[PDB]
Order: C-alpha cells, then structure tokens, then sequence
C-alpha cells in the first residue's frame, strides 16, 4: 500500500548509504514539490514552530504546518524561480517586523519595507507577528472618547479606546467612510493638547488592489490625517501568505504606542478577503474544512487579532491599541460563518443599510440595528445627554412610519411622533468624507431633542442649522469651548443653548 | 537507468531496487537470494501469519529484520536497505510485491522477454517451438532480446489459444467466436 | 507514572503528534507534559491512529514547538483545584494562576473528566426559585434544581440580565456559586471581576459567594472545550465532599459548540448539520447529567446561549432548547422599547405545564396575562391594514391592557445605571403574584401607560401616575 | 535547454509529461509535444517531483500518444507586439485566426510578466462623456476609471459594448484595444467587419483599433490564458511607449470559469460550489496589468458574466471591489424594454458619493435615488391596492418616478434592431440639465410615453405634440 513520499523507496535507499539525520534533513531539507505559489520540502526534522525558511532561490516562506511527510511552506513569491532539487535553509527567526516611529507618513507592506520608496524605517524595536491577547491584570475600563464626522454614531454607540465594535454592510455602501470620518476628526486632537487624546492610526487595506490605496493616502496627506498615521498593506496581487500576514504585523505597530502609554486605532479592511487568503492556504496545505470551505480555525485566527486590541492599566501608561474590524458581508449575508464569528468577538455594531444609502442618508446610518452589549460611557458624557430622547424618537418613529405605509389612520399625538422623526431623519445627513467635531454635535442634538427642529419645516433644516452655528459663533463660543473640554452640561449651560435655539427657531 | 519502469505504486519501489544494485551490480545474486529467503519464511509457519499476513508493531517488525539475516546471505546491501523501508513503512505484507516486479526489470536489463501460449489444453513441444520459431522471425521482436513464453492452463478460454506478450496478443481462440455464433443464432 | 519518551512528529495549528514507544504507551484522554520554553505545554490525548503513534489536542499554545522535543505522560487527565479555597480567585484550564495571587488555594484535586451522576443517586424535584425580577418570578417557570436557559441574540443586552442575576441570587443564596466564562473577551473578564468587587460578592480576605473561572477566546480550541469542563467539577465537588449548595453559572454555550466544531474537522472527521459538530449528542448530555440535584447535593446551572441571528431552527441552538428545562428567549425589540430585561414571556416553555406543576394560583394568573399579550400580537397586523376601529369596543379594551401589563415588565437595576442610567428596583416572588393579579381585575386599568414607565412594585405605578399628574 | 522526455498522462486536458532526465526546467516555462498534426505548447504548472511535471495544455489534447517525445523550449510563450500588430486578430499563442500572412512584428514578450508597483499606479478621474444618459447620472465615467459591468450575457451587453468604442474610441487618440476572453465567434466576425467598415482598421497597418480573440472552443488551459495574451499587448502601448490606450472585455468571467474546472486536474481541491481556491490571487493580478500606471493611464471596462445575475457569487464579489465605477447590469431589466440595461437602484461610483463631479451633479443623482427607491419599497401595496387607497402625497412620488423611469430608455446609436429605434445621444451637461427640470415637475404634465424611447429635453415635448394629434 502506499505511503508517504519522504518514505519512498529511491529517496531513503541513498539516505542509509550517504547522509540522512543531521544537517540535510535536520537544519535543511531537500524540496520536493512545488506550485499555486506553495511548496512541501523534505526535512527540517528540527525548525521552530511558525518560523521562517528561506529557499535557495531568493524566495522566502514560513511554515505554520509541519508533517514528518512533507512539511509545508508558503512561499510569499512566486514559483518560477522555485525548483525541486533546492536546498531550503532554516532563518531560525520567527516572522518579525520593525516598530517606531519612523513608519510615520510611509507606506510598508507586510515585510515592514517601504513601497513607496520614503526610504528607510527608523525603527525602536521588534516585535512578534503573533502575540497572545493581554490578560485580566493588565486591563482598565473604558471610558474614553473618540470623535466621529456622525453624530448619531458617536452618541447612542460609545467609541472608546480598548474596544471592538463592527462596521458591517456591502460594497460602495460607504464602508471605507464611517472610519475615514473618524481619522479626519483626530487632525484636531493630534495638532492638540493631551497626549492621551492622541491616535497615530494605523490602515490596514487586505486584498485591495495597488491603484485603489494609492489614490487614498493622497486623500488623507490632503486633510493633515497622513503625517502621523501608518499604512499598512497586502495588495491582491501579491502571494495569500503575505495578504494573512498583514493584519498581524499591523497589530505590531500599533501595539507599541500601546505599550509606551500613547494610543492608536487600527481599521482591519478586508477581514473578509483574509479568510479568503486563508482558505487558499489551508487547502492546498490540505486541512478539511468547516462550511462555505473556510477552514475550522478561521474563528481562532479572527479572535486571537481582534484581541490585541484593548485596554491596559497605568504600569502600561493606560495605554490602549484599539479595533474597528471592516466586513463585506455578500449581501447583506450576517447568518454567512465568518461574518457570524467577527459577531461574537464584538460588543456593538456600526450597522450599515443598504436602502438607506439609496435614500440620501450618504453615508448611510442606521441606529435601530446597532447594538450596544456593554454599558456606555466611552463617548463624550454631554453628547450622550443632549441626545438622550435621540433613542426614543427614532425608534418610536419607525414603527408609526411603517404604520402609516398601510392606509390606515391614527391619533394627532403619533401623528406628532411621526412628524419630528421626519425633521430629525433629515439631520444626519452630511455628505462622506468631511470632519463634524463633538463641540457642534451638542447644539443640535438639543435642538433636534427640545422641539427646535419642530418649528421648522421638512426642508428647512439645513437653513436652520447654518443660522444657529452662526449664532453660537457670535454668542456662546464659550459655551462651544467648555463642551469639548470638560464635556458636561449644567442648567447654566443648558439655559444658554436654549436661548440660541429660540432666536432662530423659524427658518 | 530503468530498462521498462512501471508507473502503478511498488512498481515503483521495484524501480527504486533496480537502479541502486544495476550501477553497484549483483541482481542476479539479489534476487536469487531474496526469492529463495521469501520461499523460506512462507513456508515457516512463524511468518505465515504474521509476515504473510502484516499484524505486527514497527519496534516487532526490526526484530522480524534481524531474524532474516540469519536465513539467507543478503547478497547485495540494497536489498537489505529495502528491509529498512518496509519495517519503517509498517508493513511486511507488500515485501513479495516489490520482489516480483524486480526480478522481471532485472530479467529485462539483461534482456530476456517472459511471456505466455495460454491455451485450454497443452499442446505438442513442436506446437511450442514454432510459434517461438515464428515470433523471432516476424518483425515484431528484432533478434535483440531473448524469448521464454509459457504454456499455462486458464479456464476461461474453452479451446483454441491466444499467444500474449509486450500487450501483443495474437488472438485465435475460439471462445469468443462461439458466443458471438449464439447470439447471432438467437438474432 | 514514571517518565515516558514521545517525540513531536507535526505542529499543524493546534493538532499535534507524537511517536510513543510499544509497550509504553499513553491512553485516551490523558494529560502530557512537554518541557518548552513556553511553560509546561499540555496534550490532551484524544485519538490514538495506530501504529504507536496518537494524535492530540493542544491545551496550551503552540508557538516555538520544536519537533522531537521529549513528552512525558501524567499518567492521567488534567487535575485542575477544587476546594472551598477556590471561591473568589480565577482558574484557567490547565489550573493555572491568571489572578496572580500565587498558585490557586486547593484542598484536593481531582481530573478534569469525570462520569455523569448515576439514577439511582438522583433526587431530582423542582422547586419554586425566584430571582428577584417580575417577569422572570412569574411568567417564566424557573425552579430550583432546573436547568434555566437564557436564549438571546447578540449584544441584545446579553451581559446585563448576566449581571443582574449573579447580583440578586448570589447575595441572597446560603451558598456560593461559581462562575464559568467560556470564550468571552478580556473587556469581559475585567467587567465581571469588578462589578462583583463592587457589589461585595468577591472579597480578597475571607470566602466568597462566587467562583471565577475566565477562559479567553484567544486561547487554542481544544483548551475552549476544558474551560466549561473545569467550572463543572468545582461544582461537583461542592455538592458532594462539602454537601453545600451551589448555583452553577456559565457564559455562552454556544461558545461551547463552536470550540468542538472547529477540533473535530482538524481530528479528520466532518462538522456535518450545518458546519457543527457530529458529537454533539453526548458530549451536550455529559454536561447535563453532571449539573443535577443528587441526595449528595444541588447545583443549579443558569446557562448562557446565543443563537446565531435568532434562528432556532439550525440544528445547534435547537437540540440545546430541548436540554436547558426552563427555557427564556431574549428579543432585540423589548430592548429598545426601554423594557428591562430583554425577556418576552411568549416565548417561555418548560417541557410539561399544569396546574400542580407551577401550582394553581400561580398557572391560572401566568395563563391569564400571556393570552391578553398573545391577543395583542395576533391583532397587531389586522390593526395596521384594517384599523382598531373596524374590531370591536372589547378587542380595543384586550389591546390597551396588553399595553398596560406590557409596560409593567420594565425594572432597571442598579448594574444597569451604566447601561440606561435609571435607579435600581427589585420584586420578590410574593409582591409579583399578588399584584398582577389586581390589573387582570381592572383595579390598575385607568393608570397611564408611562406611568409604569421604569418601575418596581405597584407603589412605584402610583408615585410615577402623580408625577404625570403634576 | 532542450530537454527530452515522454507524454506519461492525458489527464484530461492538463497533461502530465515524464522526462527522462535528472533536470527540470522552472514554472511557468514552454514545452512543445511532437505530434504528427502540428505541436502543442503547454506551459507547466506543477512539479511534483522524481521527475515528473503536470503541465497546463494550450491546445488540443486528442491524438496524443502517451511514450511520445517532448522538448523544452524554456521559457514563457512569445506574443506578437509593436506598431505592426495593429488591425490583427490574435489567438492566444500568436497566431491570427483571420490570416493574411502572419502579424509583423519586432518585438515578441512573455505573455508571464512582472505588474507595476504601487509607486507606479495611481486612480484618476478626468471626465469622458458618453452620449448614454443612463450612465452619465448615475455613474459617470472617467479616465482612469475602472467600469464594471454585471449580470447576465447577450441581453443587450454587446451593445453596449459597441455605443461606447462608437463615441469614446473614436475620440481616442491613442490606440484602443479590444480583447474578449473566450468570446461568441460569430458576434467576433461581426465586429471585425463593422470596424474595418467604419475605418478604424485599415488593412494589417497603422490603425486606432487592434483586436484580440479568443476561441472559446478550445480547451480549458487556453481560454485561461487567452486573458494572459490580451495583457500583455496592452502592457506594451500603455508601458514602455507610454502612449494612451483604452481596453473593453467580454467576459472576464471565462477567465475565473476556466480556473475552476482545471483546479480539479493540478491536485488542488476545488472550493466549494464550483470556483477555484486560488480565485482571489488570480483575479487581482489580472486587474493590476491594466489598471492606471504614470507612463500610462489606461481606462478599462470590464464585463462579468453571472449564472444568475446575483454578486453574492464570489467570482463577481472580488471583481466588484477592484472598481471605482459600477454599473450592474441585469436580464430583468433588459425583459422589461429597458435599454440601456443598466439598474438604476444599482449603479454607484466613488467620486459621486463624495461631489467630486460636482454639487449640482450631486444634487441632481440624490433625487433621483431617493424617489425610485420609494417606488420600489411600496411597490407591493401599489400591485395590490391602488393609488387613490394611498397618501396624495405618496402617489405624486410614485407619479414623477415612473415618468423618470420611462425617461432613461434612449435608443443605442449602434442600435437600430437591438431597439427597433436608430438612436439619439446627449452629452454629460445635457443629461444634467433635462433630469434637473424633470425634477422640479416642468415636464410632468405630458405622457409617460413621451419619455420612453427618446433623447433630449427636446425629444420629449416633440413625441408628446404627436401623441396629442
């Protein structure tokens, strides 16, 4: 019967009468087959687990899967330079990147060298590619804002810092936008005061192409949200063991901030494609699978990255790395298995619609299946007050607006419900990829809540709310100033936003 | 330099043997050897239920190996390093396998065909000798490689005979040609 | 045992061979040590594949494994601390310090594994629990040596209603409890740790009313099975050796599933009804039988579950609902209405229900408000299309009570001032029954309906009717 | 180096080769198979060791002896490129299929090549027009721009094809380059002609369109890498010239289809529901060949075929994420006597979600989303109940959106069969003007019929002058 190809009668005759164990087939091993950008050699009796093999062809590999067959090693190149009869030498050093902060304004790949020729990474540190998730002693409850362009997102789903929350939806659903409005916002407190208000994002961009990013950095040199941000990519047409690798090493970078008591953001764009890369790499490593062909410990990659992201305690600096993973569900597909795992690992949600794109709500925003499982109060404590009746009219609302899609009537009293979250409804809109600080999140939110938008008709809120900033502007800057800083609102400050909403409560 | 190597799994491992002891020599000896110690262990009632029927551990099968090296005179180190795979590879069952495909590539090599008149019935050693008189004469074996063909007694055929070798056959039996009558009768 | 040679053969994720030597050999569901510079790694066996050659689940992780590195044998399962020195700190699956108080306060060991009480120990009857909260004391038949089942989706509130729970029964219970966290984050971890360090549940010097057993979801899948397993026999050992009662919690079981799922398509077989586990059957009633009410003891499981996108009819979440007795089913909608806890009383089964069961005051009064509820949802789309105005005076009137009673299930708790902000309220199994039963009658049927906007009792009904009132 | 060795196995049609030498050559090299009808070229794949490849085969794989002798040529398969290839049509190993003599040429590449980095390639968005309305609202396309077409074939998607090479590459002054993957023969002959016709061939010499086809009647590993030799002729107008080009394909779906079915045969196990595991590699290095450089920039269009019109197959999903326009195609759409094909609920663009093309632009595609989508979610009381059951309000919407509706249905210029109708054709600020009227209720007042099948504001008012007499 058949047996293994190390066992074969030609390769182990000579091995008796020449050399066998130590140094050939112990620090070395002879290749044996190769192709689909993947080989398996013969050897390596001894290796590290998760170590990286360099081929005699200038091509090099790590091992994640080990057989005393035929061990099998991803080449991160191509296969037209990998032979069989190579010689493959051991690294002996697990797959490892440079840290610093000189990978500031520089775009790396997943090997931690510029593609962009910026030249050199003044690095301060080497880290691992794969590091376990921070445990009980090292963690501290969260309780600090982040700044968001939308301001129904920030206020009923608390953006802190040590968390994981999921922007889910499809494509060109303005998926990349909920993060860019984040990043955009954090120019201000990265040109401000208090280090501990100080995010150097990190991007992480998996299975998009080179021509795409490019275009995108542009954007964010544009805005003064690149000069102090990390960009990390894997673009499609490179190997599936580099497009896996990247989300990891990017971890590194901004575990580092972490550790010096500094703060950093990491967006994980595609999650989706990394399963994908991943798939491949199982498969021809031949690991029978779990269904839809993504393999079993998909679920043990995904939850190992998302958890190198949380909150530490003050020996650490109170430092924090913080997540926002990024899924492409298929169609809106949230019972698929992938997006099902990402689920569980994440305690709210930044759920996108769909219709609601379509519907002028550009980039689209939908609350009522956003879902909060821990208790806020990482958000910003007056934004969260102002917009305290903000739940209870837009939920109210959807159910009186379907009712009335029916031909059947109601009381005046819903009628007025149904009324205010039309006014309301029209608020959140604002056109991707422009900033919206926290300091005039709390006006009109009050004046949304106290009837302010109810004076006016269904078009008039965008004249509304230019007179009113403007208002604010002259009067109560003051007003604007102690609501960023201290972030608490009193009579005496809730007396004076009244006064300003009432001066221009027509047109 | 494999004079005719099969490609079907141990046929394989025989084409393995073959090279190793061609360029160090001693096949003839090897293999004389080796069919006279697999006649012996068969027949040893020890090994005819255990080597004839592969049941043992991988630390039991070495010491089944070291047994062997007393019952005959190994006669060529290739074909004690094919002792080494087998043990190695857990069984002892598919040993005979890999030795009857290397006598035929060894038998080859020097170069001499083995072949086959099955018939029903025995014929005449004349009958025998012209067909072997015939195919080194006929343009099918060019005078280069030497001839065996084996009368053989199958009961499948019901008269008449077919001469096989090399996948040339040259077919004249009569079996067919009745059933092919009978069913055309039944037309 | 004495030591036993094995070498490494293959590191593929998890899953690792080993090469033992005949007659010499390890048997299934041992424990192997394995000196590294990662600790001490641990192999659970779980195959044996023939030849002198098993193959293995990892218990710690596999990061630097070099291949043919010496493994030791046991001589038996993993043997984790079980005592009443085990109240308060925070065990892991091999047994192992993560709450770095030094190592963890043992009288005795015992394996993780062991065999499910036996018929002739059960003692098994069902007794009236209570919990503290209205909906749950009255409409949802919880008892005491039942198996409660909190069915939910994701993030409906889930890690609340847990909060609350260990809140009231641990305090008020003679006994302790302990606490199993299988696959939950280290956001988690810390949040559990410290609301119990507030409510006094957990104190550094004397005992505790509660156990903590945090396993993390970064850990290898193999080790997230023997998390659940671990908590069980600390559980086990209250209610036999010390004779105490115990309330076992753990958090989400479905955690549990998914953590078989994924070692068993490595272990070569197939996950076959939709990509979970074939061994489901027997290792779901393993756990079962353990968590019973013996002549020895009780310990009372109240089970996490989450049910991927509320669908009850993929093959895990559902042999689960059949195995959990006293089951309660968690809605994203009840949430948002800012109805507190997420329960919806119309979706409470126990397997058997009558009279004698619950008792006759109790099934009467629990009968009584589900069909005015289940009324209500019959007529809500006949009422969207036809209006409440082509049914009649009385259909209007079994509607605006559905409403009334509704709103009677909202308590907002103490733990959740961090969640909607509003003061604590707590009602007993006596003030429930009593009460309710006075709104069927229509003695509280002309009382708003935001006048049992975020209350208790009755009182609370009457206070917030005045402050509308004024 | 030649290296000889014998056809061991005709696995279907992936080919396996035994040498009976100790060398090897490396992956993605040629052999030729030398068989008395010709020869073979096949391009190897695997190495699975003792001497024995698996080779990929470009050409038909009957007649082959297995024991039959076979050679190394070394290295990838040469195309034919330069100023000479123009107004040839190519197969996939150089050869014309409509003869002539052979394509002259200087310079002969591997059709296996190095894509341009990230320092080199760059998005861009420089506003083309397009005398299709549809297009212009609701994805305006641009140079630079990445298009992608979607849903079913030969539902109208030739013609689109056509209308755009018809007003764009005839106003493109750089080359333009056609190249359909495993395309329908005879639609091939068709376009060939109408081309040649319409002087934009001009006998094998100097040109503004040269054509690539492939033959989808060949075997499985030459309709992947018809997709390979395409590529590589456009790498070389937009790359080492550096001039300008243009590219429309017809389907690129083959190339992925093609994947899956030889996936089986290299020794990899297919993913599930028959794709390929090694899809997401294949797909992003195709589309990186050709995408936007700096020595070049290069606007694509691109055309999927899906067995069922939905994206939730993963072959158009991974396709979908490497545009910057979209503009879904769908059968219903094309049943219905909607031409263009387009879907209106399903078209977006990433430089109109943002106002890069302007805020009455903006303003104008918001609308418009804003009433169909309103349309379509009542659309279930609207078949069941009637209008005068709903709100004045709601049936006024519902009133302006079907006038919209009709409104886009404009005749193809390249079409006078495919609609009956010979066309009419806008510009981009034309299209702009007459939808921002229509939405301010100027020309709701006058016939739904008015709308269909017309052009201009202009059009409209004049069939609706006839409609009245």
């Amino acid at each position: 019967t058949k047996a293994q190809p190390t066992e074969v009668s030609s390769i182990l005759e000579e091995r008796i009468k020449g050399v066998s164990d130590e140094a050939n087939l112990n620090e070395t091993g002879r290749v044996l087959a190769v192709g689909d950008g993947i080989a398996r050699v013969f050897g390596l009796n001894n290796i590290q687990a998760e170590e990286l093999v360099e081929f005699s062809s200038g091509v090099k590999g790590m091992a994640l899967n080990l057989e005393p067959g035929q061990v099998g090693i991803v080449l991160f190149g191509s296969d037209r330079l990998v032979k069989e009869g190579e010689l493959v030498k051991r690294t002996g050093n697990i797959v490892d990147v440079p840290v610093g902060p000189g990978l500031l304004g520089r775009v790396v790949d997943a090997l931690g060298n510029p593609i962009d020729g910026k030249g050199p990474i003044d690095a301060a540190g080497r880290s691992r590619a794969q590091v376990k998730a921070p445990g009980i002693l090292p963690r501290r409850s969260v309780h600090e804002p982040v700044q968001t362009g939308l301001k129904a997102v920030d206020a009923l789903v608390p953006i802190g810092r040590g968390q994981r929350e999921l922007i889910i939806g499809d494509r060109q659903t303005g998926k990349t936008a909920v993060a860019l409005d984040t990043i955009l916002n954090q120019k201000r407190w990265n040109n401000g005061s208090d280090e501990s208000k100080k995010l150097y994002c990190v991007y992480v961009a998996v299975g998009q192409k080179r021509s795409t990013v490019a275009q995108l950095v542009q954007t964010l040199e544009q805005h003064d949200a690149m000069k102090y941000s990390i960009i990390v990519a894997a673009t499609a047409s490179e190997a599936a063991p580099l497009q896996y690798l990247a989300p990891f090493t990017a971890a590194s970078i901004g575990e580092w901030f972490r550790d010096n008591g500094k703060h950093a953001l990491i967006v994980y764009d595609d999650l989706s494609k990394q399963a994908v890369a991943y798939r491949q790499l199982s498969l021809l490593l031949r690991r029978p699978p779990g269904r839809e062909a993504y393999p079993g410990d998909v679920f043990y990659l995904h939850s190992r990255l998302l958890e190198r992201a949380a909150k530490l305690s003050e020996k650490e600096g109170s430092g924090s790395l913080t997540a926002l993973p990024v899924i492409e569900t298929q169609g809106g597909d949230v019972s698929a298995y992938i997006p099902t795992n990402v689920i569980s690992i994440t305690d709210g949600q930044i759920f996108l619609e769909a219709e609601l794109f379509y519907k002028g709500i550009r980039p689209a925003i939908n609350v009522g299946l956003s879902v909060s499982r821990v208790g806020s109060a990482a958000q910003v404590k007056a934004l969260k007050q102002v917009a305290g009746s903000l739940k209870l009219f837009l939920a109210q609302y959807r159910e009186v607006a379907a009712f009335a899609q029916f031909g059947s009537d109601l009381d005046a009293s819903t009628k007025q419900t149904l009324v205010r979250g039309e006014r309301l409804t029209q608020l959140l809109k604002q056109n991707q990829y422009s900033p919206l600080a926290t300091e005039e999140q709390v006006p009109l939110i009050y004046a949304g809540v106290n009837g302010h938008l109810d004076g006016i008709e269904l078009s008039r809120i965008g004249e509304f709310e230019s007179s009113f900033l403007s208002y604010l502007k002259s009067n109560h800057n003051e007003l604007l100033t102690e609501i960023r800083e201290k972030g608490e609102l009193s009579k005496e400050l809730l007396a004076s936003l009244k006064s300003a909403t009432e001066s221009f409560v027509a047109t | 330099p494999p004079p005719v190597r099969l490609f079907g799994v141990e046929g394989t491992y025989a084409t393995a043997l073959y090279q190793a002891a061609a360029k160090n020599s001693s096949i003839d000896a090897a293999f004389q050897s080796l069919q006279k110690v697999e006649s012996t262990v068969k027949k040893n009632p020890k090994l005819g239920h255990l080597l004839l029927n592969p049941a043992l551990s991988l630390k039991d099968r070495n010491s089944v190996i070291d047994a062997i090296v007393e019952t005959h005179k190994n006669l060529d180190g290739y074909v004690v390093n094919l002792l080494k795979v087998l043990s190695e590879n857990n069984r002892l069952g598919c040993f005979e396998k890999i030795a009857s495909d290397f006598g035929v590539l060894n038998d080859a090599h020097n170069g001499l065909l083995k072949g086959t008149v099955t018939s029903a019935e025995p014929l005449d050693p004349k009958s025998f000798k012209r067909i072997e008189k015939a195919l080194s004469a006929s343009k099918l074996v060019g005078q280069g490689k030497s001839l065996k063909l084996e009368n053989v007694v199958k009961p499948e055929i019901k008269g008449g005979l077919i001469v096989e070798l090399g996948d040339k056959t040259v077919d004249l039996s009569i079996s067919t040609k009745i059933q092919k009558l009978n069913k055309v009768l039944e037309d | 045992s004495t030591p036993i040679t094995g070498k490494v053969t293959a590191v593929i994720g998890a899953i690792v061979d080993v090469h033992f030597e005949q007659s010499e050999l390890p048997a299934i569901l041992n424990a192997l040590e394995i000196k590294t510079p990662q600790g001490k790694l641990v192999l659970e066996v779980a195959q044996h594949l023939g030849e002198n050659t098993v193959r293995t689940i990892a218990m710690d992780g596999t990061e630097g494994l070099v291949r043919g590195e010496k493994v030791l044998d046991t001589g038996g399962p993993i043997s984790v601390p079980v005592g009443r020195e085990t109240l308060g700190r925070i065990i892991n699956v091999i047994g192992e310090p993560i709450d770095e108080r030094g190592p963890i306060k043992s009288k005795l060991r015992k394996p993780i594994h062991a065999d499910p009480p036996s018929f002739a120990e059960q003692s098994t009857s069902a007794e009236i629990l209570e919990t503290g909260i209205k909906v749950v004391d009255l409409l949802a038949p919880y008892a005491r040596g039942g198996k409660i089942g909190l069915f939910g989706g994701a993030g409906v509130g889930k890690t609340v209603f847990i909060q609350e729970l260990i809140n009231n029964i641990a305090k008020a219970h003679g006994g302790f409890s302990v606490f199993t966290g299988v696959g939950e984050r280290t956001r988690e971890g810390n949040d559990l740790y410290r609301e119990m360090k507030e409510t006094g549940v957990i104190n550094l010097e004397g005992e505790s009313k509660v156990a903590l057993v945090f396993g993390q979801m970064n850990e290898p899948p193999g080790a997230r099975a023997r998390v659940a397993l671990t908590g069980l026999t600390i559980a086990e050992y209250f209610r036999d050796e010390e004779g105490q009662d115990v309330l076992l919690f753990i958090d989400n079981i479905f955690r549990f599933t998914q953590a078989g799922s994924e070692v068993s398509a490595l272990l070569g077989r197939i996950p076959s009804a939709v990509g979970y586990q074939p061994t489901l059957a027997t290792d779901m009633g393993l756990l079962q039988e353990r968590i019973t009410t013996t002549k020895k003891g009780s310990v009372t499981s109240v089970q996490a579950v989450y049910v991927p996108a509320d669908d009850l009819t993929d093959p895990a979440p559902a042999t689960t609902f059949a195995h959990l007795d006293a089951t309660t089913v968690l809605s994203r909608g009840i949430s948002e209405l800012g109805i507190y806890p997420a329960v919806d009383p119309l979706d409470s089964k126990s397997r058997l229900l009558d009279a004698a069961v619950v008792g006759q005051e109790h099934y009467d009064v629990a009968s009584k408000v589900q069909e005015t509820l289940q009324t209500y949802k019959s007529l809500q789309d006949i009422i969207a299309i036809l209006g409440m105005d082509e049914l009649s005076e009385q259909d209007k009137l079994t509607v605006e009570r559905a409403r009334k009673i509704q709103r009677f299930l909202s308590q907002p708790f103490a733990v959740a001032e961090v969640f909607t902000g509003i003061p604590g309220k707590l009602v007993r199994l006596k003030d429930t029954v009593a009460s309710f039963k006075a709104v069927l009658e229509g003695k509280y049927d002309n009382i708003p309906e935001h006048a049992f906007y975020m209350v208790g009792g009755i009182e609370d009904v009457v206070a917030k009717a005045e402050k509308l009132a004024a």
